[PDB]
RNA sequence: UUGAAAAGAACUUUGAAGAGAGAGUUCAAGAGGGCGUUCAAACGAGAACUUUGAAUUCCAUGUGAACAGCAGUUGAACAUGGGUCUCGGGUUCAGAUCCCCGAAUCUUGGAAAGCGUCGCGGUUCCGGCGGCGUAAGGGCUGGUAGCAGCCGACUU
RNA sequence: AACGCAGCUAGCUGCGAGAAUUAAUGUGAAUUGCAGGACACAUUGAUCAUCGACACUU
């Protein structure tokens, strides 16, 4: 009686592609009971079919983009959509590696001459 | 109580004007119901509606008249108000004449009443306004050929 | 006195907040004082009132000592309706008449797990003090 | 010897009683209030009397109605049981009627389509065409149907019930309707009988899985006034204060409806038109097109002004109307009179009586034992 | 539209697969004979009745024949 | 060079081997049948089409096209289909005629539907 | 910017209505929804002006607050519905070289269609069946100064 | 910038053919002009807030 998104999470693809379908023909068919005579429970059903179509989309669609997630989780490519979005200018900006290293020259310092701590009695 | 309608339907089924449609003055509430053009064809076929004869224009004096003017009866000098190269044109009188006058010479060239020779000079002489009508064009020939006659004899 | 640098005491602020508020929001504005008995076996003052709660009325023209069961509660006007109290129109029908929330104590209250936990909370906070 | 009626109803009411007198109906005096006096004179013969014999020929027509009714009625309480689908039960109640009645095109038949109500639903509501469903023990039935003698009308409807529970509700609707009928007089004002009929139906409460209930009229639904061949003849008795105050006169026919409610006391439009009307004032408004010319033509030599319903319509053979009829609503020739409806999980009652108010006295036509 | 002359011409062209069906009209004066075929219409005119009432019978088999007249 | 002019030499082109897809994957069709027809139309006019030279009449999308409307009219409905005439009406809608072939009839048809 | 709260004035009575007189709610209405050219007829409550006879504005139905410099039973006003799909005949309240039928890119088409008239059934249903009809200016043909015949408008 | 989307809906506001919203998490019995429809409320949930998954006409 009532399409709960829980339930429909690990159904088989076949199935859910007959249960989109069916609703299809529902809603055509309250359709046709708008433009004639049409009783007041008919015309308060069209919200809740249009709702439970969007659903079972949504599990479609969502289900579809973890598969793909996984087949590219080691390939050095991954197509546009799939890669993060962030900020453009975020996205130009360099990585954590690049951003600490330093030369030769300035680790001989580090190591010659340490920071120390110390206080001045009085 | 009002035939806006019953009017207008009525002139496009009878292809005529608004003006030639008769709607039966005692009959008014009947009228008022048709709506549509099937139902007004129902009472022209009824007698409801009619079509009504057309005004009278008679030709009968203007054809008197003209029998009249055959005879000049209203020519005159005081009923003439164009010249007289308008009322007729002074170019189409010179054609008509040298058509009659160039289809006589050439008859009677194939029946042999004239030679070429002769029939040359006649036809340059037409072209000179020498001659003016059929019967003063016939008795110059006739006069030419009895002088030759003559001549031989 | 109030020392909070970030909360305002302005009278133009705290009356748009009230009159513009998510409707989660005034479920705790709506709240009702509870009886003299039931005060000492919850100890607990007060509760937000409910669909389905006997009620009293101590305050206006409609007071007394009768008890109404709770009808309608309309969060747009903030207002309650209550089984009789009501007024007749001049046709003859009867129309309900609104009360504020403010105005009733609770005398008996609706019992479900979730108003059973909330009412648990409350009695806490009071001990640890 | 004098005919006897058959197990199951099958010899006409007419072959019953072949002189011309039918049975009379229940006669009592007017009620006593008459700002201070009672007219007794008028049970006397008089010149009340003199006008009364005038009427003896129009008041056989509506005995032989109520007559039919009552053995109809009968017939169908002994044998309705759950389970059955409405479609039966009207079918079957429908054919009972037309041999009883002996229809004779517009001369006899029935009035108005049978109609079977349940629950929330208040009335003019039969099945379609195609409509399954089946009675149930947790249910109320509200059966109204009519019969008509040369224009004549009667009018009833009764309650039937099964689970022992709604009996407080049935005692109340039917005392108030009793009540009403008490209170309905010559030249007495509509509003203090609403008045009166509110006040005596207030007094009672009911119980019903152990909610506490109070049964209340029904403003929107009201009584009316009968005429013949028009089964609305332009008077409204309500059932409620706060009312216009016309008041009745002799000669007139009256039905008293009541109305109960465990709910709001407001009914709209929930589903799909069974009943369909033909409007009495109006004249003649052009169709404009071949089939529904056919479809008022049918009406107008079948059903007259009367009520009719598809059911009726599709056993006369005709089919795809619809649009026809819809057509016919636009245009204002037919009204549609869709079903009306309570609150959902809420319960109805109604009963119904219709009398005539004779010049000496009054009459309860259609009174009988069974209610 | 287009005018057959001869009887025997007549004959194989009815034949043909295209043709739908045939008609026949009867004037005062003459029998017309018209073949509706896929792009013509071919009509034999016939003066004389007594051949026209022969040659009606010997119509090809299942071209469904319609009597105007 | 028999010619005084110099013209530039033709050279290899290679096709395209993308290493990656730019795009995930194919974009789903968003104007199937159910789409294409939004109701059909029960006005006066409607009426007298039926009942005399064999018509349905429809409103449809209004990017659709006769094959595309063609094409659904007949998988929805298990029908045949001869021509169809398309307007756009003054309010921005589409209205389409169809007719129905010889062997179908349109009253049937069109009760089934629940139109008449 | 009515009132604490619509409790936003049931019912009776005059008028076609707009408007009033009584009642009713409220602490308060001294708070009442921007408030602290001529003659006849018909229809109509009503005619110098509407209709009939005689001398998106498109198309239906409904109305008469406002508007149409007088009126209005009327409107391009106000409200609710509808309408735009290489030739000849049909068809709508409003669309047709676009819809339907038929042909295509002197004679076949062609009389079966169209148009006149005279009839027979029918009454919101038959969109149904028949009878007839369509003084002087010039031509032509047949043959001594030519003639036989018919013709033929205009001009001076 | 344009054009669309509500049972009754012109404007403002919200959204994009999944079109006055889908999923997820908090909360815990309403929304309301009228009707209809829901909802053990944990064999898991009306409504609002937040927002990290999905979708996004020209
Ligand atoms: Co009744």
């Amino acid at each position: 009686a009532k399409i709960k998104a829980r339930d429909l999470r690990g159904k088989k693809k076949e199935e859910l592609l007959k249960q989109l379908d069916d609703l299809k023909v529902e809603l055509s068919q309250l359709r046709v009971a708008k433009v004639t005579g049409g009783a007041a429970s008919k015309l308060s059903k069209i919200r809740v079919v249009r709702k439970s179509i969007a659903r079972v989309l949504t599990v479609i669609n969502q289900t579809q983009k973890e598969n793909l997630r996984k087949f590219y989780k080691g390939k050095k490519y991954k197509p546009l959509d799939l890669r993060p979005k962030k900020t453009r200018a975020m996205r130009r900006r360099l990585n954590k590696h690049e951003e600490n290293l330093k030369t030769k020259k300035q680790q001989r310092k580090e190591r010659l001459y340490p920071l120390r701590k110390y206080a001045v009695k009085a | 109580s009002m035939l806006r309608l019953q009017k207008r339907l009525a002139s496009s089924v009878l292809r005529c004007g608004k003006k030639k449609v008769w709607l039966d003055p005692n009959e008014t509430n009947e009228i008022a119901n048709a709506n549509s053009r099937q139902q007004i064809r129902k009472l022209i076929k009824d007698g409801l509606i009619i079509r009504k004869p057309v005004t009278v224009h008679s030709r009968a004096r203007c054809r008197k008249n003209t029998l009249a003017r055959r005879k000049g009866r209203h020519m005159g000098i005081g009923k003439r108000k164009g010249t007289a190269n308008a009322r007729m044109p002074e170019k189409v009188t010179w054609m008509r004449r040298m058509r009659i006058l160039r289809r006589l010479l050439r008859r009677y060239r194939e029946s042999k009443k004239i030679d070429r020779h002769m029939y040359h000079s006649l036809y340059l002489k037409v072209k000179g306004n020498v001659f003016k009508n059929k019967r003063i064009l016939m008795e110059h020939i006739h006069k030419l050929k009895a002088d030759k006659a003559r001549k031989k004899l | 006195m109030k020392f909070n640098p970030f909360v305002t005491s302005d009278r133009s602020k705290n009356r748009k907040r009230h009159f513009n508020a998510p409707s989660h929001i005034r479920r705790k504005i709506m709240s009702s004082p509870l009886s003299k008995e039931l005060r000492q076996k919850y100890n607990v003052r007060s509760m937000p009132i409910r669909k389905d709660d006997e009620v009293q009325v101590v305050r206006g023209h409609y007071k007394g000592q009768q008890i109404g069961k709770v009808v309608q509660v309309y969060r747009k006007k903030y207002v309650i309706y209550i089984e009789r109290v009501q007024r007749e129109k001049a046709n003859g029908t009867t129309v309900h008449v609104g009360i504020h929330p403010s105005k009733v104590v609770i005398t008996r209250l609706k019992l479900d797990k979730d108003r059973k936990k909330i009412l648990e909370r409350k009695a806490k906070s009071r001990q640890v003090g | 010897g004098p005919k006897v009626q058959t197990d199951p109803p099958s010899v006409p009411i007419c072959d019953l009683y072949p002189n011309g007198v039918f049975p009379k109906g229940q006669e009592c005096e007017y009620p006593p209030t008459q700002d201070g006096r009672t007219a007794a004179w008028r049970t006397t013969s008089e010149e009340k009397k003199a006008l009364d014999q005038a009427s003896e020929e129009i008041w056989n027509d509506f005995r032989e109605a109520a007559e039919a009714h009552r053995q109809v009625r009968k017939y169908v309480m002994s044998w309705i049981k759950p389970g059955m689908t409405m479609i039966e039960i009207c079918e079957k109640l429908e054919d009972c009627s037309r041999k009883l009645i002996k229809e004779n095109g517009l001369n006899a038949g029935l009035a108005f389509p049978t109609g079977c109500s349940l629950n929330n639903c208040a009335a003019h509501y039969t099945p379609n065409a195609g409509d399954t469903t089946v009675l149930q023990y947790d249910d109320i039935c509200k059966i109204d149907f009519g019969t008509h003698i040369s224009g004549r009308i009667i009018d009833c409807a009764f309650t039937v019930t099964f689970n022992p529970k709604y009996d407080t509700l049935l005692k109340a609707v039917k005392d108030a309707t009793n009540t009403g009928i008490k209170c309905a007089g010559i030249d007495v004002r509509l509003c203090d009988v609403g008045e009166a009929i509110q006040e005596v139906m207030e007094s009672y409460e009911v119980e019903i899985d152990g909610k506490t209930y109070q049964v209340k009229p029904i403003r929107n639904l009201n009584g009316h006034s009968i005429g013949q061949y028009r089964i609305h003849a332009g008077k409204t008795v309500p059932i409620v204060k706060g009312g216009e105050a016309t008041r009745m006169e002799e000669g007139e026919v009256y039905a008293i409806e009541t109305f109960g409610s465990t709910g709001k006391g407001v009914v709209h439009d929930d589903m799909e038109c069974s009943h369909y009307m033909k409007n009495f004032d109006v004249g003649h408004v052009p169709i404009r097109l071949p089939r529904t010319k056919h479809l008022l033509n049918v009406i107008n030599e079948n059903f007259g002004t009367l009520a009719f319903c598809r059911r009726w319509l599709d056993r006369l053979g005709e089919s795809k109307y619809l649009m026809a009829l819809k057509n016919l609503c636009d245009l204002g020739i037919v009204d549609p009179y869709p079903p009306l409806c309570d609150i959902k999980g809420s319960y109805t009652a109604q009963f119904e009586h219709t009398i005539l108010l004779r010049p000496t006295c009054k009459e309860v036509v259609s009174r009988g034992d069974d209610y | 539209p287009r005018k057959i002359e001869e009887i025997k011409d007549f004959l194989l062209t009815a034949r043909r697969k295209d043709a739908k069906s045939v008609k026949i009209k009867k004037n005062k004066d003459n029998v017309k004979f018209k073949v509706r075929c896929s792009r013509y219409l071919y009509t034999l005119v016939i003066t004389d009745k007594e051949k026209a009432e022969k040659l009606k019978q010997s119509l090809p088999p299942g071209l469904a024949v319609k009597e105007l007249k | 060079r028999t010619s005084p002019t110099f013209r530039r030499p033709k050279t290899l082109r290679l096709r395209r081997q993308p290493k990656y897809p730019r795009k995930s994957a194919p974009r789903r069709n968003k104007l199937d049948h159910y789409a294409i027809i939004k109701f059909p139309l029960t006005t006066e006019s409607a009426m007298k089409k039926i009942e005399d030279n064999n018509t349905l009449v429809f409103i449809v999308d209004v990017k659709a096209n006769k094959h595309q409307i063609k094409q659904a009219v007949k998988k929805l409905y298990d029908i045949d289909v001869a021509k169809v005439n398309t307007l756009i009406r003054p309010d921005g809608e589409k209205k389409a005629y169809v007719r129905l072939a010889p062997d179908y009839d349109a009253l049937d048809v069109a009760n089934k539907i629940g139109i008449i």
